[PDB]
């Protein structure tokens, strides 16, 4: 409206999850807050611990507000990811590094209309090596799942060809494209 | 739709 913050699409809520071993998995994931303005978005990004000081076993999960970061969810049920892979030895020089580009293409819907099939984002730090992915809520849109990860691969600045593949949630639980 | 550029984006922390 008068622009003394500057609004973003979608209001968004920062997720942490703590590898417990006495709750169900759903049952951990905690929420941290939500925001929807730019400026909101680098005081928490700014204030909060980086994902490199995350310990092993533990997550951030960024995701549209309404969205919760799991499979079950209506809106990633049928969905599927990106996923980024990065052994223990990156987690000091690039883990944070591609985080914050993630976040920063999900909150500035950097897809065109393709943002709309955005959920939300995952980082997975792990003393067998890390993970960053990208949710998109219908395997099944080729045309969508394929801009998002152009864009993203772009963004990330990796090399010709690192290859990176998109799985659906469900055989996770249990690649449909890369670039 | 609200679209924002890394640049823009990296402006608006100051
Ligand atoms: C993302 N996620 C992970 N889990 C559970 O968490 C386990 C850990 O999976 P992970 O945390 O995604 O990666 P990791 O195996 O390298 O640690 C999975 O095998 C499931 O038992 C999940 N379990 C449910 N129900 N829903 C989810 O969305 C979900």
């Amino acid at each position: 409206e008068h622009y003394i913050k500057h609004p973003l699409q979608n209001r968004w809520a920062l997720w942490f999850f703590k590898n417990d071993k006495s709750k169900t998995w759903q049952a951990n994931l905690r929420l941290i807050s939500k925001f929807d303005t730019v400026e909101d978005f680098w005081a928490l990004y700014n204030h909060i611990q980086l994902s490199s000081n995350l310990m092993p076993g533990c997550d951030y999960s960024l995701f549209k507000d309404g969205i919760e970061p799991m499979w079950e969810d209506e809106k990633n049920k049928r969905g599927g990811r990106w996923l980024i892979t990065l052994n223990k030895q990156q987690r000091r020089s690039d883990l944070d590094r591609f985080w914050l580009e993630t976040l920063l293409c999900l909150i500035g819907e950097s897809f065109d209309d393709y943002s709309d099939d955005v959920c939300g984002a995952v980082v997975n730090v792990r003393a067998k090596g890390d993970k960053i992915a990208i949710w998109t809520t219908e395997c099944e849109n080729r045309d969508a799942v394929t801009h998002i990860g152009r864009v993203y691969k772009e963004r990330l600045g990796l090399p010709p060809k690192i290859v990176i593949g998109y799985q659906s949630h469900a055989d996770t639980a249990t690649n449909r494209f890369v670039v | 739709r609200i679209i924002y550029d890394r640049k823009f984006l990296m402006e608006c922390r100051n």
